[PDB]
C-alpha cells in the first residue's frame, strides 16, 4: 500500500502557529516510520529539516517542533514567519521503501511590494530573414505570481498565437513569467504597433514596440 | 598618557599544544574510540589531559545509541585514559568473537575492540548468569549493550528465542532492558541498531550479569581515573606552540583578567564577559 | 558542502542512461548516499541507496534490477546506472549527501534533468534580441537573447563566458504547441558601455550538444 497524504496548500501570517498533517492509508503514523520533513525552496532547493519524527536539523529554528497528532504526524510551526514560506514535503519510512506526500503548499502573507517590470522585444531581423516572427513579452519581479496577459496589435484584441507560462519564484522569492507572440513576417510589418497589456492587483502596465 | 586593556578579544586559531596533553580525534569521538571503532584503533590505551572531537569525525561501523551519552562522555573524559584490562568472562555455549561487514576491521567481517557479540550456539541459548567481582582497590567502568535486530525471523535466526532480555546488576545498581524490534531505516545499510549502556563498579563491589538473549558482551573494564581532564569540539588546528588557557576558538593568553572569545574555556583562563574593550589608565 | 549532478540528455524506452554527482566541499566515502527524483508532476519518488560503498544496495520496487547505484571513493563520485528506461523515468534527479544515523535527507541539490520520451530531439533555433533605443529612464538598458523551438529541456545561458554575472534573469521555457520549448534570458546594461563592450549569449544544450555563441550588437538597422 503505502499512500501518504496530506493537505496541499495552506495559509498563515507571521506569528500564527501552522501545523501540518501526514496520513498514511496502510494504518497509524507509528513512532516507528520516522516522519521526515523536507523544505523546498526556490530553484529547487529541498532542505530537510526534522527526521525521526521529532529530531530536527542543527539550522533549524526551535519554531519546528515535530510530533504525532492523533494518527497521524504533525509539523508545528510556532511563530510563523515570512521566511517560512516553501513546499513542506512528508517522508513515511515502511520497513522496505521510503515513500512521499504530494506536498502542503504553505503560503504566508508578506513581502510588501510585487509590481511587476515589463519588457517588450519585437523579432530579430535574423528572424524574420527566416520567415518567422516571435514577439516576446517578459514579466518579472512581481508578488504574488497572478497574472493575466493581453496583447494588442492596433487597438484590436490579439489572441492568436499567444502561449504563456505561468509564474515561477525568482532567485530573490518573487515571480517572474515570460509571453510570446508567435507571428508570420507579413503580419508584423503590416501593423502601426504591437502592445502586450498584463494587469497585477488593480495597476495595468503595457509596453509598445514598433517596426519603425 | 594611555590606557591598559582588561578583556582578551582576540584568539589564535589553533591549539598550542602545550603544556597540557592534547589528543585529536581526528576521524573519531570518544565514544567511537571508548567502543574501539575500527577506525579508532590508534587510541587503544591512551592517554589525555584534554580530548579534541572534531566536525570531520564519522563512524564506519554498527549503528549506536547510547541513553546518557552525555553522562558517559562527560566521566570518561575526566579519566583522561582508555586504560582497558581484558578479563575474560565465561561464555560457555555462546558462539562469541562475532561481528558484521559493516564493522569492517579487516577484510571480513568485524565488530568494535572493548566489546563482543554472542550469537547462537547451534540451535540453543542458555541463560546467562555470570560474576566478576572488582577485588582490586579502584572504580571499573563496564560497557555492554543490547541488539534490536529488524525483524522477527532475524531475531529467531541469531537467538534461538523470539524475545530477548539482558539484566546487569550490582551490589546496588541493577539494569534490565527488554530489546525493541523493528526494520529501522538504513544506516549504513543495515536495519538495526544497538543501544549501548554500561555499569560502574565500586571497590567491595561484585558485577553481575543475566541475560536470556540479545546481549553484547564486553572483554574487560575501563580503569577510572579522577583527573583535570575534559573534552572540547574544536576545529582549530594544533600549533608547536606553549599556552595555558584554551578556547574552542583558539588558545588565548592569561594576561588579562576576563576574555571575550568563548565561554568554554580549559585551563588558567580568565573570567567571561560580553565587552569589547576595557581600558584602565596606568 | 557541494554536489553538482550530470547527465543530461534523451533516451528512449528500453534506452540507459549514466547520471554523476561530484560530491565536493566535505568529506566524501563517510556518508551514505541516496538518489530521489522529481517528476513534472512534482511528486517526490524514492529511488536507490548506497552504504559508504556498501555490501548493501537497495533500489525501489519500480526500479529494482533496472537500475544500478555505484559509488567511487576516490574520484568523490557518485554514479547511477539508469537501464531498461520507460516514460515514467522522466524526472528531475538529485543526489543527496544524507546519513541516516542523524538525518533523514539533509542535503539535496540543484538537479539533473534527464526525458524518456522516444521523440526526435532537436536543436534550439537562435536569434539576437536587439538593445533598446530612445524612449529610455535614464536607466541601462536591456538586451537579451532568444533560444526558441528545442526540446527537451533544460538549456543554460551565460553572458561572456562568466564574465556578466550582474543583472542577467533566465526566464523559464514555455511549452508551445509543437512539443518544443522556447527559453529567453535578458541582461540589464548601461548605455554607456553598450557601444564599447562586446556582449555574448552563450547557449549550452546538454542534451544534444548545441554550445553556439550569439553576437547582439545595434545593427544600424530599424
Amino acid at each position: 500500500q503505502a499512500v501518504v497524504t496530506q493537505e496541499s496548500a495552506l495559509t498563515t501570517s507571521p506569528g500564527e502557529t501552522v501545523t501540518l498533517t501526514c496520513r498514511s492509508s496502510t494504518g497509524a503514523v507509528t513512532t516507528s516510520n520516522y516522519a521526515n520533513w523536507v523544505q523546498e525552496k526556490p530553484d529547487h532547493l529541498f532542505a530537510g529539516l526534522i527526521g525521526g519524527t521529532k529530531n530536527r536539523a542543527p539550522g533549524v529554528p526551535a519554531r519546528f517542533s515535530g510530533s504525532l497528532i492523533g494518527d497521524k504526524a504533525a509539523l508545528t510551526i510556532t511563530g510563523a514567519q515570512t521566511e517560512d514560506e516553501a513546499i513542506y514535503f512528508c517522508a513515511l519510512w515502511y520497513s522496505n521503501h521510503w515513500v512521499f506526500g504530494g506536498g502542503t503548499k504553505l503560503t504566508v502573507l508578506g513581502q510588501p511590494k510585487g509590481a511587476p517590470s515589463v519588457t517588450l522585444f519585437p523579432p530579430s531581423s535574423e528572424e524574420l530573414q527566416a520567415n518567422k516572427a516571435t514577439l516576446v513579452c517578459l514579466i518579472s519581479d512581481f508578488y504574488p505570481g497572478a497574472v493575466t496577459v493581453a496583447w494588442k496589435a492596433d487597438s484590436s484584441p490579439v489572441k492568436a498565437g499567444v502561449e504563456t507560462t505561468t509564474p515561477s519564484k525568482q532567485s530573490n522569492n518573487k515571480y517572474a513569467a515570460s509571453s510570446y507572440l508567435s507571428l508570420t513576417p507579413e503580419q508584423w510589418k503590416s501593423h502601426r504597433s504591437y502592445s502586450c497589456q498584463v494587469t497585477h492587483e488593480g495597476s495595468t502596465v503595457e509596453k509598445t514596440v514598433a517596426p519603425t | 598618557t594611555n590606557a591598559t586593556e582588561l578583556v582578551q578579544s582576540s584568539s589564535t586559531g589553533k591549539i598550542c599544544n602545550n603544556p597540557h596533553r592534547i589528543l585529536d580525534g581526528i576521524d573519531c569521538t570518544l565514544i567511537d574510540a571508548l567502543l574501539g571503532d575500527p577506525h579508532c584503533d590508534v587510541f587503544q590505551n591512551e592517554t589525555w589531559d584534554l580530548f579534541v572531537e572534531r566536525s570531520k569525525a564519522f563512524s564506519n561501523c554498527y549503528p549506536y545509541d547510547v541513553p546518557d551519552y552525555a553522562s558517559l562522555r562527560s566521566l570518561v573524559a575526566s579519566s583522561g585514559t582508555l586504560e582497558f584490562i581484558t578479563e575474560g568472562f565465561t561464555w560457555t555455549g555462546v558462539t562469541q568473537n562475532g561481528g558484521s561487514n559493516a564493522c569492517k576491521r579487516g577484510p571480513g567481517s568485524g565488530f568494535f575492540s572493548r566489546l563482543n557479540w554472542l550469537t547462537k550456539s547451534g540451535s540453543t541459548y542458555p541463560v546467562l548468569n555470570v560474576t566478576m567481582p572488582n577485588n582490586d582497590n579502584f572504580d571499573k567502568l563496564y560497557i555492554w549493550g543490547i541488539h534490536h535486530p529488524s525483524t522477527d525471523q532475524e531475531q529467531t535466526s541469531l537467538y534461538v528465542q523470539a524475545s530477548g532480555r539482558v539484566t546487569v546488576s550490582t551490589r546496588r545498581s541493577q539494569q534490565t532492558i527488554i530489546p525493541n524490534i523493528g526494520s529501522r531505516p538504513w544506516v549504513r545499510g543495515l536495519s538495526s541498531r544497538i543501544s549501548i549502556y554500561w555499569t560502574i563498579v565500586k571497590p567491595g563491589d561484585v558485577l553481575v550479569i543475566n541475560s536470556n538473549g540479545n546481549l553484547i558482551a564486553p572483554r574487560g573494564y575501563f580503569k577510572m581515573r579522577t583527573g583535570k581532564s575534559s573534552i572540547m569540539r574544536s576545529d582549530a588546528p594544533i600549533d608547536t606552540c606553549i599556552s595555558e588557557c584554551i578556547t574552542p576558538n583558539g588558545s588565548i593568553p592569561n594576561d588579562k583578567p576576563f576574555q571575550n572569545v568563548n565561554k568554554i574555556t580549559y585551563g588558567a583562563c580568565p573570567k567571561y564577559v560580553k565587552q569589547n574593550t576595557l581600558k584602565l589608565a596606568t | 558542502v557541494k554536489l553538482v549532478e550530470s547527465g543530461e540528455g534523451l533516451v528512449k524506452p528500453g534506452g540507459s542512461l549514466k547520471l554523476s554527482c561530484a560530491a565536493s566541499g566535505f568529506t566524501f566515502s563517510s556518508y551514505d548516499m541516496s538518489w530521489v527524483r522529481q517528476t513534472p508532476e512534482k511528486r517526490l519518488e524514492w529511488v536507490a541507496y548506497i552504504s559508504s560503498g556498501g555490501d548493501y544496495i537497495y533500489y525501489a520496487d519500480t526500479v529494482k534490477g533496472r537500475f544500478t547505484i555505484s559509488r567511487d571513493n576516490a574520484r568523490n563520485t557518485l554514479y547511477l546506472q539508469m537501464s531498461s528506461l520507460k516514460s515514467e523515468d522522466t524526472a528531475m534527479y538529485y543526489c543527496t549527501r544524507v546519513g541516516e544515523y542523524d538525518a533523514w535527507f539533509a542535503y539535496w541539490d540543484q538537479g539533473t534533468l534527464v526525458t524518456v520520451s522516444g521523440a526526435s530531439t532537436k536543436g534550439p533555433s537562435v536569434f539576437p534580441l536587439a538593445p533598446s533605443s530612445k524612449s529610455t529612464s535614464g536607466g541601462t538598458a536591456a538586451l537579451g537573447c532568444l533560444v526558441k523551438d528545442y526540446f527537451p529541456e533544460p538549456v543554460t545561458v551565460s553572458w561572456n563566458s562568466g564574465a556578466l554575472t550582474s543583472g542577467v534573469h533566465t526566464f523559464p521555457a514555455v511549452l508551445q504547441s509543437s512539443g518544443l520549448y522556447s527559453l529567453s534570458s535578458v541582461v540589464t546594461v548601461p548605455s554607456s558601455s553598450l557601444g564599447t563592450q562586446t556582449y555574448i549569449c552563450n547557449v549550452n544544450h546538454k542534451p544534444s550538444n548545441t554550445k553556439v555563441d550569439k553576437r547582439v550588437e545595434p545593427k544600424s538597422c530599424d
